[PDB]
Order: structure tokens, then sequence, then C-alpha cells
């Protein structure tokens, strides 16, 4: 499930960052993190504060301009 | 977040959400209360377009959005949109968790009951605040005024209201509420700019007309003398560069726009005007209060940031009041935030800390608990 | 064939078929969209003469052929000939099987419905592609432009069109389509070369005049100053060697040929011109968009490869636009392929891969599926 | 000329000049408000070619002219061309001297000030009329309606506007102006006919599309039911023979063309629609007026000559209005002239004869005299 979250050609994080390096316009780190908040919200193992389905919104231990991945460690 | 659990004050009055922590002299978050939704198709793939933009971001992207104020005349009309406004208020602008901070909401007097009840319901059930308190906005303006005796008007974006208070005691039979404020002056300015030849009808163009109102309008002292002065020559005619284009040149509209606030027959509203509802709010009090009201007439809120509204106000009330009375229009430059600032002073009081409406008693009694413990 | 199943981009706009694979910076197949058929008897026995020659081979053998463009003004008019163009595109130039590659077709905005419907029908039924997507050509030019905000014109061989886009959102009420492009400039150049004394009327000689247009024509900045300059002396007069013969010497026709693109009354077309349809396409947008359009005026397609068309474009639009606006004509040297290149960038997006129109749903819905899923 | 000095009524609204004498039930001169100028060289010597053709003659000779409407969205934009329209109105169509007849001009509400001022200047200074009066057009529609109580919309060629009137008293704070009318529906019909495959871009071809709109378009009651009905079969598909050529066959465009008048997002105009600006114009009135407005909803002007617009109008407003209200859409077959006809009734009143703006007081006060004596 974890590898898929990074590997997938249509919503994986490397595919989204490959797209962000490809797609035109204003490309920052903030817009990439907002894209990860858009296309990885309904994933179980993705964890960010500004995710749309977030149960880690009131988690004060998550700084903005960051995100968590639920690795095995 | 915050280093402390200091209480929040969220003044969301009718058209400009301003919020911050208690003990501050100024709100840390000031943004317009708009929700913009796109009305055109998204043709660029993978850009990062959202479903709806809130506040200042919707003010930036307003060329491709439609702008909806979720609160009109002090009454919240779109609760899901207002939930977006509050979510953007705590989590995006303040970047704080509302579960750790008490919140101080402001309403207008003589409001609907389901406004404060459902606002209490969304504060406790959706955002899970530990304690809340909804308070009348002009009373808070008298807190930042530094007085316990005076009659107050604030004139927000949707509602103006007089609250006379004597020696700390509210006079709720003499509270005046007039639903004539800055959004109505924006619409009337759209009408008279249409009269000159500039057609603004779009909600983004409505915000342009709001910026014209904020930057170029002023209150005349004698409306017929300034009216005949503008009819005489081009002395008071001032030009404004539109966003992304040409330059307009407006004349008498500078003082015909806020004169509606003194003469509500311009927008067709049968009422007495802001000076005569102030005077009638004084005369509906007891007699031995009245001079202390005249010496402490407080004009300390929103829309009344026009140039020359204190001179017009003192002229009209001094014309209405009897002689040998000292009429003093308290109009600080701390306006447009003093309703919030007195929210900070009220939240920072030690003896106020029993008057918060917490959990457990909201959870005992339900959303009518404000009608127990708020005024 | 191809080592991967990478999607194809086949820009077949109106007069020059250019196609390749996604992820490439340049199309692998560029050939003119002509179908030549012999008009003379074959007298040599057993040579290997064909029924019709397609593209570059028809451009070589044009002395004994008649040349028919199967697509005119962006509208396909000979579907069997266009089937020969596509068959030559996939099987001869690219040498690939279309059953394994998705294809990205380009059209012009405000096109006939049966164009995209029957083009979809030939893509799925004749060539059996797994997925297709027909997209508006100037939007693709804004993909290769690297911007999500700007107004675009491409000016192909049959159609020029302005598409203004703000923050990724299309403005389809402000899309301008002008049917004045390089083939009309070729015909007008045939007329004014007939004025000088060189009579070109054959379709092969029409291609010679097209080569004169590509090699010797340029856009004047002031048409009367360059006109009186050519009337003054032989300073700008330039000579061209014809295919297989004599040398011609052309003068003011160098700038009278593309000035028709700015003044369409030369070819008798009642319209506003390319600069004034650009300006009117800006003014039909919302107001707070407009400066971002002026700073991102994109001129990134076909016919606009003339020398000095960006200076004339910025001169005319800067003359039309109000002052204190920054008018920036984005005209890269990546033109004449950037509509394809943005086709490659759009096909190479990860989130685009759900927007392909596949089988099974074309097979569910029929050829109106593009009017569901294409813009 | 005229046997009497009976006052003229010249309704020149935005796209169709109709004029006549007072006391008539119908205007004696109806012609389109176009000015056509030749764009081609005159090669036949001594024929009798003019510099510009006006009105019906320009409608006949439109194949070799360019057609310019001198008035757009109710606002006059070419004053010399509009001077040709008025000169043709009095001297050619009516064949009368304007120095002997008072004239009753019509404008739209919420118009530019220099429109009525400069229109007054051309009426008194160029044509030398003895008296004039500029009046709001929907008020005149309520004169021919036979009522002193009702809300009116006319929908001309450039502007639709609601004027609610109760017991003879105007409600000018509740006047709605929407700049969406028949010329915009003509342009949108040009776009969707371009979608089907028929490319009309010429101003003469624009008049052909206007004739298609007048002859074949109708307002659907449920847009999705008629939309799926046209998607089902060829039941509602109707054919039209073009001027001087082939036969076109149009389908859903019959009801997609005027549905823009109810859904202005089709042409990209952010507004509420004609039914919701009617309802909002009712709700911006005082409360004890409102049922009398619902029982006297007057739809009595121009563009609203579509089949089935009264049923759609009563459906949408009855859906918006509360229950137990009688919604009555007054839509006579006297439409497209009733704004003129109420001009004749207003000019034929005895007590109106002091309200004319004459000479000598225009000559005393200048062109602001309308802002003294017109509404
Ligand atoms: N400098 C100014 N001059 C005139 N009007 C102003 C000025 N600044 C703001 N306004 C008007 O006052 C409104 C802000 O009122 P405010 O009291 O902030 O509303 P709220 O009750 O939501 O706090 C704005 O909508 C604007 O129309
Ligand atoms: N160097 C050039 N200068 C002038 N005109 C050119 C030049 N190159 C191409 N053209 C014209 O532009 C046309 C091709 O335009 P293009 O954008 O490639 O259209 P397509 O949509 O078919 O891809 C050519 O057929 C020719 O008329
Ligand atoms: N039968 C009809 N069906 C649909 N539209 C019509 C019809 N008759 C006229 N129109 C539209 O109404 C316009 C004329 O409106 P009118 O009120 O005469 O304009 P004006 O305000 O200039 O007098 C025409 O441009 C036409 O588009
Ligand atoms: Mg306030
Ligand atoms: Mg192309
Ligand atoms: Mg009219």
């Amino acid at each position: 499930i974890i590898c898929d979250l990074i590997e997938n050609n249509t919503n994986g994080i490397l595919a989204m960052l490959d797209e962000e390096c490809l797609r035109p316009g204003t490309v920052t780190d903030e817009t990439f993190l907002e894209k990860l908040n858009q296309v990885c919200a309904t994933h179980q193992h993705f964890e960010s504060r500004m995710s749309k389905c977030s149960r880690f919104l009131n988690d004060t231990t998550l700084p903005h301009s960051c995100f968590r991945i639920q690795h095995y460690a | 977040d915050e280093d402390e659990t200091t209480a929040l004050v969220c003044d969301n009055g009718s058209g400009l959400v301003k919020a911050g922590f208690a003990g501050d002299d100024a709100p840390r978050a000031v943004f317009p209360s708009i929700v913009g939704r796109p009305r055109h198709q998204g043709v660029m793939v993978g850009m990062g377009q959202k479903d709806s933009y809130v506040g200042d971001e919707a003010q930036s992207k307003r060329g491709i959005l439609t702008l909806k104020y979720p609160i009109e005349h002090g009454i919240i009309t779109n609760w899901d949109d207002m939930e977006k406004i509050w979510h953007h208020t705590f989590y995006n602008e303040l970047r704080v968790a509302p579960e750790e901070h008490p919140t101080l909401l402001t309403e207008a007097p003589l409001n609907p009951k389901a406004n404060r009840e459902k606002m209490t319901q969304i504060m406790f059930e959706t955002f899970n605040v530990p304690a809340m308190y909804v308070a009348i906005q002009a009373v808070l303006s008298l807190y930042a005024s530094g007085r316990t005796t005076g009659i107050v008007l604030d004139s927000g974006d949707g509602v103006t209201h007089n609250v006379p208070i004597y020696e700390g005691y509210a006079l709720p039979h003499a509270i005046m509420r007039l639903d004539l404020a800055g959004r109505d002056l924006t619409d009337y300015l759209m009408k008279i700019l249409t009269e000159r030849g500039y057609s603004f009808v779009t909600t983004a163009e409505r915000e342009i007309v709001r910026d014209i109102k904020e930057k170029l309008c002023y209150v005349a002292l004698d409306f017929e003398n300034e009216m005949a002065t503008a009819a005489s020559s081009s002395s008071l005619e001032k030009s404004y560069e539109l966003p992304d284009g040409q330059v307009i040149t407006i004349g008498n509209e500078r003082f015909r726009c806020p004169e509606t606030l003194f003469q509500p027959s311009f927008i067709g509203m049968e009422s007495a005007g802001i000076h005569e509802t102030t005077y009638n709010s004084i005369m509906k009090c007891d007699i031995d209060i009245r001079k202390d009201l005249y010496a402490n007439n407080v004009m300390s809120g929103g829309t009344t940031m026009y140039p020359g509204i204190a001179d017009r106000m003192q002229k009209e009330i001094t014309a209405l009041a009897p002689s040998t009375m000292k009429i003093k229009i308290i109009a600080p430059p701390e306006r447009k935030y003093s309703v919030w600032i007195g929210g900070s002073i009220l939240a920072s009081l030690s003896t106020f800390q029993q008057m918060w409406i917490t959990k457990q008693e909201y959870d005992e009694a339900g959303p009518s608990i404000v009608h127990r413990k708020c005024f």
C-alpha cells in the first residue's frame, strides 16, 4: 500500500512531482503540497494537516509546509 | 498555534472578518468575508484549482470567481459557507487549533435567535471550542472606548446600531437597530456610478466600487452647499484608476454615497437616519442619563471611517439636542477595529472568566444556553 | 514502431501535418497536408506509378500532380483524402501501429460538430486507437508557453483564433475565431505577383508562391512608411530564383502579403484584423483579468513566423490598450511547433490520463462522447 | 408633413427605430437602426451611389455594405450616425418638419448622463424641435398596459429592465437593469450555428441570424426536457432557407438561443436571469405592494416575442414567489410596439402638456434641464 502511494502513475507522489515539474504555471513547494492534499486525501497512509479528509488537522504536532508518510518504522 | 491557551476573539461582523488573540491591540487576521466559486471551466490540466476560494485569496482571484458574502445585515445566511469562513479563520489565517482556545463571537443586537443558537452549535459541535461567548458588538466598542457610560454606534458592513449604556448598565429598551450600512452604500454607489456612465454590475466590479467608496468618498457637512459646490465647478472632482485599465473621474458621488447613511430615502429605506436614530436612542433613555450620553456619544466602528462624519454628526445632533448640552462625538482613529479591540479587553478581564459558556452545560442545556448566559 | 506505448500527438491543423510521440520536444514527422493525384497519362510501362501521392512525396512529384488540401479553414472537407493523410501519418512517416498508442488530435475552436464527431469515428473505427482526445489548439499553445494565464493566438494555415485563459480557467465567451491565415495570404500573394507580372495559377505554382511567402515576406511596422520607402527606391526589393528556371524580383509584395493579416480588407474580408480581434478578445473578458492578459499576450503558432510581427503586434495593441498597462507579446522561436509541443506536454501529464476518451464508452455512447469529455 | 402640430413619439430604443405621431395606435415608421457604409469600390460610373445608406435601404443593400448600429445597450455610441438615423426618421420616413412637432424620446433607466444631455442637445440645436421629453421606456410600457400598478420589463435589442410601479408612484430603488437582450442572443445564435456547421460572421450574415432568431426560436419551459427531447429525435428540428442560396436545418438552437435570456451564463454574463431580476425587483419593493406586482407582472416590450416565454416566466416566478400569491404575466400581442404606444398615450394626455421641456428654458438652463424635468 505504501509503495503504491509513491509508485502509482496516476496519483503517486513521484507522479505528482513529475507532473509539477512538467505542468505549466506557478510551480512552488506550496502548490505541490496542496496537490498532495488534493489527490492523496482519501488514502489511508497519507497524513497531512491541510488534507481534506484529515483527522490530523487538530494534530498540533504537524507543522505546515510538511507532511507525514506512515512508513513501517 | 499559540504559546499560551489565550482566548480568541473572532469579530465576523457582516463583511470583514477580523480575528486574533486576547490581549492584543490589533487583530492578527483581517480578510473580507467572501466565498468565491469558479463560474468557468478549468481548461488547464493539473494546475491545482480548488472548489472554492475563501477571503483574501478569493479577493485576488476574483476575475474568474463569483463572490458570495455568507453573512448579510449581520445575519448568517449560508452556514456551510460560513463554516468555510471560520475554518479559514482558525486553520489558515491564524493557523491555530480551536480546541484549545476560547472564542468570543460578536453579533448585532436585535438579531434572530437561530443565528446565535446555530452559531453556538457550529462552535461547539463542528470546531469543538472549550468555551465561547457571543456578545453585542457596540458594547465591545464601549470597552475599547475606555468608558462605562456612553451611547455607541458602530456601522458595520451590514448593520448600524445604537446601544446606550449608563454606568455599566445596558438600556436595552433604547437600543436602535438600522439595517443601513456599507454594503448598501456600495450598491447605491454602483447606481450613481451607473448614472455618470460607468456600469459596474459584476460582484468583482462591486468590490471595485467598494474600493472607490473607501478611497474617494467623504461625508459632506451641508449637502446642498457641497452639492451646489460640485454643481459650480470641478473643484472636488477626483479621479480613480480602475483595476487593469482606464481612469474614471467621479464628482458629487463622493458625498452622495455616504449621505444615504444620513438620508436613507436615497436607497428608498423609510427610516430616520443615523443622527436621528442616535438622538431618538438618547431620548428613549431616562432623563438624568441624557447629558452623560451627549458628552459620551461614541462613534467607534466600521463604515464611519469617512472624512467629515464626526463634524456632520455633531452638527446634526447638536441641532437636534437642546441648548446648554455638551455634545461630544467620540470618534477615534482606532475605529474599524475597536469592536474587536474591546473584544480583546473583555476577554482579558479576570472576572469575565466565569461568564464563558463552556462545554458540559452547553452539553447539559443545548443551544439555548446563550439565551441563559449571553445578553 | 515504438519501444513504449507512449501516446501520439498528431497536430493536423489546416495545412501542415506534424506529429510525434509524447514527451518529445519536437515532432518526428512534419510534412504538408496535400494529396496529389496525376492528371496526365502514364506512358512508361511498369514504372511503379501510384494512384495518389501523399505529403512530401506529392511535394516532390508536384510537376505532374494536382494538389488537394483535404482540410481547409480548420475543417476537414475530404474524409477519404484525410484518411490517406492519417494512414500516411501513422504507417509511413511514423511507421507505428495506431492500435497501441493513444492519439491527441487538435482542432480549432468554434468548429463544426461533425468535424470532431467524424474525426472521432475515423480514429476509433478505421484506425482502432485505444484512446483519443481532441483539444483546442491555442490552449495547447499555452501549455508549451509555460503559463496558465494568457491570451493565445496561433494563426495556422487556415484559421487564426484567440483563446484567453486566466488562472487555468477558459473564457469561452471571449474566444475569437478569424478565418484568415496563411493559405489566404498565399492566394493574395498570387494576386499581387500577378500584378507585378508573374502569373502563378497552378497548384504547384501555388506552392512556389507559398515558398516565396515563407522566405521573402515580412510584416511592416508602419505600412505607409514602408510603402513609401519601397516607392522611393529599390532598397527593400529582393529577388527569388524560381524552381527550375528564371529569377523573379519582388518589391512591396514582401509586406503587402502579410499586411492582409492586419488589414483583412485587402482580400475583401470584413473583419477587424488580428490585432483588433486580440484586443476585443481581451476586452470581452472580465476587468480584473485584463492586465494579466496584456502582460501575457501569447503569439505562439504558425503563420506568425514573419519578421517584425511582434513589433507590429505590440505597436497596434499598445496603441489600442490604455496607458499604464504592460503589453508583452510572447513570441518565442519555438513557434510553428508549440501547438504540438503543448500537445506533448498535455499528453505527458499524469492527471490527464483519466481525461482520454477510450474505447468501451465511445462504444457505449457513440461519437458524441467528445461533446461529453472534450472542451 | 402633418395636418396638425401633433407631437411626435420617436422610440429609438437600441436596435429598431419606430416612430410616429401621438394619438396613433401604431408607429408609422418602423425600420432597423443601422447605418451601412460601402466597403468596395464604385466601378459603375454615374449610377447614383451614396456615401452611407440608412435603415431599411441599408437592409436591402446589405450585401455590399458594412452595418453599424449607432446605439448599443441603450447607449448611443456614434452621434453623427445617430444624427443620420434621426434625419432619416423625420425627413425620409415620416417626411415631416421637426420644428413644428414636439418629440418624445425614450431611454433606458440607469443610463449615462451625457446620453440624455447630448440627445437633448441634438434635438434642440440640430433639429430645432419646439419641445422634447425623454422618458423611461418601461414606464411607457405600463401606459399602454392600461395600468397604474405593475412591474414592467421590455427587453429591447440592447437592454432589459424591470421598473416596478405602485399606484402611479415609481420605485426607483427597485429598478433592475440587465444588459442582456436580442443583439446578445443574435451573437450567441451565431456561435451555436457555428457549432452546428454554419459559419456566419459578416454583419449582413448577422442580420440573417437575427432573422433566424425571429422566425425559428422559441423559449422552452423545461430546458432539460426539451434538450433531451431534441436529443431523442428530429421532432423539433426546423429548416430555414438562407437568403439567396441553400437551406439550413437547425435543432436545439431554437431553444438554446433564448435560454441565455433566462440563464446568462451561456454568454458568460454573471447575473441572475430575467426571471430572478424580476423577482428581486419585486422583493426590493415594500411588502404591501408585492401581491399587486405579482398580479400585474407586465412583460410588454421587444425580445419577449418568443413563443412560450410567458409560460416559462410564470413557471419560474411562481416557483420563486411564495404560495397563495396570484402571479399573472401580462404579455399582450401588442408587444414590440407597446413602449411606443404608451409613448403615444403619454403624449396625448392633457395634463402632460406642462411637462414638455421646451425652448427658452433649455435656452435658460442648458442640457441639464432634463435632469430637472425628466425622471
Ligand atoms: N476607509 C473607509 N471608508 C469608508 N468605508 C469603509 C472604509 N473602510 C471600510 N469601509 C466599509 O466598512 C466595511 C467594513 O466594516 P466592518 O466594521 O469591518 O464590518 P464587520 O462588521 O464585518 O467588522 C467595509 O465593507 C467597507 O464597505
Ligand atoms: N516561415 C513561415 N513564414 C510564414 N508563413 C509560414 C511559415 N511557416 C509556415 N507558414 C504558414 O503556416 C502554415 C502552417 O501552420 P501550422 O500552424 O503548422 O498549422 P497546423 O495547425 O496545420 O499545424 C503553413 O502551411 C504556411 O502557410
Ligand atoms: N418575433 C420575435 N422573436 C424574437 N425576437 C424578436 C422578435 N421580434 C423582435 N425581436 C428582437 O427584438 C429586437 C427589437 O426590439 P425593440 O424593442 O424593437 O428594440 P428597440 O428597443 O431598439 O425598439 C430585435 O433586435 C429582435 O432581435
Ligand atoms: Mg465590525
Ligand atoms: Mg497545427
Ligand atoms: Mg424602443
